[PDB]
């Protein structure tokens, strides 16, 4: 599937990334890249689409890019309620569809 | 080891009467 | 539509017999029709000689 | 290029201007009735091309096996060094044969074809 | 605010079937590609199965193909999916989404949008 | 006789004009029919939710229309492309 | 009564070739989809190949696909199958077997209604 | 293959019930099984195609069903003359084509 | 005496691209379906990747599907691999070859007729 | 791959044979064999092309042929320039395309 960082920390304030990484099918193939973000419990929300766009309500504190096979989400300026599970996903092909990756359980300091 | 294929367009003619018609009756 | 008008550009073409050279054209070029007994009148002239 | 551009030109330079002798076809009583004439031969074209598998094609390839005794040139004494005005006037006498085998070969694979899409 | 309601779930023992039934409000159904998503308790996610935005086209994930049916109702703006065998590897939340796909004459929606609040689904 | 079989002889030519055109683009059979010529920007700079969900045919007819010459030369060369690339793969074995 | 009476068969060295045939009476030939079914010392029966009504289609289990070659003649009311290389894995009972498939304007024969006596095949 | 218990037995003028199990692509997804009887030597002789069909020639006592993805045929009032072999098989695709299974030898009591 | 003159080739780390030209001259260049074989030191002869005499239609070995592009240029009478992640199976020397296909109305050429010096890669 | 005996040696004015086997789908089912000689170092030189020809500039020295799934290249004469890696190669199909085998180093004796 995809590989994902199982745990990223940072204190309030500082910039924290979480990459994802797959293969040239994947990833590198597919500038198709999306981020969630679910906290315990409700349902994921939708952060991140594309390699560079954002739905309409998310501020522009989440960003995220690409690179190679890697790409990566960007939070800036940490908030004590960004404490979630982030999923990475991709669009494989029209064989494999969405391929989605581990959760990086972000613990603010 | 070869096989026929059917070509459509080829440059090709025969002999043949039609009925020309004129163009002083038509412009040109 | 389905035919082509072959023109021969030979210049000491008689008129009978292979032609090389050989060019299409859609329509003719203006063609008088002159009636005349004996001497053709207004015609084209050879290219070469006679 | 144009109308016969390549009538000159060998069988394998020729076979690349092919949508331009096609679309020159565009398809009183004197002319309209060479209007209908011309439409009757394109459709008889057509239906030769669909009989054969190759409706909307010009260039199609078919499984009919050819016979040495209808040229035994090579393909670079064909393709590669004739014309085809002169291709023409070699297989000419076996063209009533060629056909034949071309609707045969298309109506048994449209039987195997209904066959394996009946199978499941 | 779109609102995806999943109403179904509970459990099935292995070799039963289940159905589950997604109402949506909000929005208009008919021009969404809906789509179901499995998160097995203490796991992340996985897709499941995606429908057309017309119903006439479905993709399933390889380890559920011949075993699942995803069907959609744009009149009464109602998505199913209804599961047979149910092996014990199925026990997930189930999360109906909206999105994966486009007409091909609409911009490419690659991705999930709106979500739904998840049916459990729980296999033993 | 003459005033409609002349119509009726020029319906046949405009109907058979427009097949022979589908045929030469490889889409004989079809009523929508997906291509391999990409959409050039300076054709039309609309995106997809301001022509389908926003104009009908005929503005669009009115938008795209100089360059027609083009778009169906290009069409009919990419068609010749896959012809002959289809017997090249066709005689691959 | 139908007969199917396989003609053929004996002993071979693994790598050489060996045809079977089987000879069709009582009913019309070219009206069924004929096929072959192995059977091994001691095992049950597995398919091996499976030809048209017409001949113009044939369909081989994976296990023989590029060695085994199926045939039939609607002229001489016969069936052949010509086998290549040979291996010691194909020795068995082969079967003239009636029945697998139909031409579409037909009911459908998915079974093997009439079958034959048995030639055996040996590898050594 | 298809999984068939090895062998079933029982006495002269019981039921005996001969099961046969497939996956969803093979019996579930078609309803094309079909039963043989072999005796030894000679040659199968087919008893029961379809779910629920039977040739002609092949008298009532020999029946069959199917439920989910197992098929089963059931032999009422059994005679000395049924010891034999019964092989199921099922059509599973137009690609693995039929798949039969294993043998059960019928030993009437 | 045709002259294939591969220039290119040297070291990269794994991860990296690199790209390979051969020049063709003696011969007519847009007739002759050009391909590319690796030689890994101590090893023989692997084909890697094949294009057609006009460039439209390119295969390539399974091992490298995705990672390499090969095209050509009939005008300056070029031949050009450009080669991605390179990893350390692809070290070899990397053949310019003539060879390996046809345009349907020419005789088979399924041999490598024509072959060049070979530029060296190298992962490390 | 194709199976290449690795080695096969003898003296000059003898003949040698080079044996290469492959599977059905290789060597049986297409007659496009070839033969390369690959003296070290310069670059891979073609001998023979298809079961039985040869390009020109190659000498009736080199010869070969096919029989079931075995290709062989026969050297009549044995000089002491023949002493180079020769590789067989022949068409899979349009999937797997070309297989080459291993190398005959050739040391004539
Ligand atoms: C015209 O035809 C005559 C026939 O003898 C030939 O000699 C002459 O070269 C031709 N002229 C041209 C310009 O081709
Ligand atoms: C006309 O030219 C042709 C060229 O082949 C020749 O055979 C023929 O005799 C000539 N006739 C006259 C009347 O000049
Ligand atoms: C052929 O005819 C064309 C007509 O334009 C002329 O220009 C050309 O010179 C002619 N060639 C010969 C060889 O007579
Ligand atoms: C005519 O033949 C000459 C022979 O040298 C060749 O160069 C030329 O390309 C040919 N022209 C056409 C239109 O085929």
């Amino acid at each position: 599937a995809l590989t994902q960082p199982p745990s990223v920390s940072g204190s309030p304030g500082q910039s924290v990334t979480i990459s994802c990484t797959g293969t040239s099918s994947d990833i590198g193939s597919y500038n198709y890249v999306s981020w969630y973000q679910q906290h315990p419990g409700k349902a994921p929300k939708l952060m991140i689409y594309d390699v560079t766009q954002r739905p309409s309500g998310v501020s522009d504190r989440f960003s995220g890019s690409k690179s190679g096979n890697t790409a990566s989400l960007t939070i800036s300026g940490l908030q004590a309620d960004d404490e979630a599970d982030y999923y990475c996903s991709a669009y494989a092909g029209r064989q494999t569809f969405y391929i989605f990756g581990g959760g990086t359980r972000l613990t603010v300091l | 080891n070869l096989w026929v294929t059917v070509y459509y367009g080829v440059p090709v003619w025969k002999e043949a009467r039609t009925t020309l018609f004129c163009a002083s009756c038509v412009p040109t | 539509a389905g035919y082509a008008i072959l023109k021969c550009n030979n210049k000491t073409f008689n008129g009978t017999g292979s032609c090389n050279n050989v060019s299409t054209v859609q329509c003719t070029h203006g063609i008088k029709p002159v009636v005349s007994t004996q001497l053709l009148l207004n015609g084209s002239l050879a290219e070469e000689e006679i | 290029l144009g109308f016969l551009g390549a009538a000159g030109s060998t069988m394998g330079a020729a076979s690349i201007t092919l949508t331009v002798q096609a679309r020159q076809l565009l398809s009183g009583i004197k002319q309209l009735q060479t209007r209908v004439l011309a439409i009757e031969h394109y459709l008889k074209d057509q239906q030769l091309l669909g009989i054969w598998g190759c409706s909307g094609k010009l260039i199609c390839c078919t499984a009919v096996p050819w016979n040495s005794s209808w040229s035994n040139k090579s393909l670079t004494d064909i393709w590669d060094n004739m014309t085809w005005m002169q291709w023409d006037r070699e297989v000419s006498n076996y063209t009533g044969i060629i056909y034949r085998l071309l609707e045969d070969s298309q109506n048994q694979q449209e039987r195997n074809e209904q066959d394996l899409l009946a199978l499941d | 605010e779109v609102q995806l309601v999943e109403t179904g779930g509970g459990l099935v023992q292995p070799g039963g079937s289940l159905k589950l039934s997604c109402r949506a409000s909000g929005y208009t159904f008919s021009s969404f590609a809906m789509s179901w998503v499995r998160q097995a308790p203490g796991k992340g996610l996985e897709w499941v199965s995606l429908i057309n935005d017309r119903g006439g086209l479905t993709f399933y994930v390889d380890s559920v193909k011949g075993r699942f049916t995803i069907s959609r109702d744009n009149s009464k703006n109602t998505l199913s999916l209804q599961m047979h065998s149910l092996r014990d590897g199925d026990t997930a939340v189930y999360y109906c989404a909206t999105g994966g796909m486009s007409s091909a004459l609409q911009s490419s929606k690659y991705y999930f949008d709106f979500w739904g609040q998840g049916a459990l689904v729980t296999v033993s």
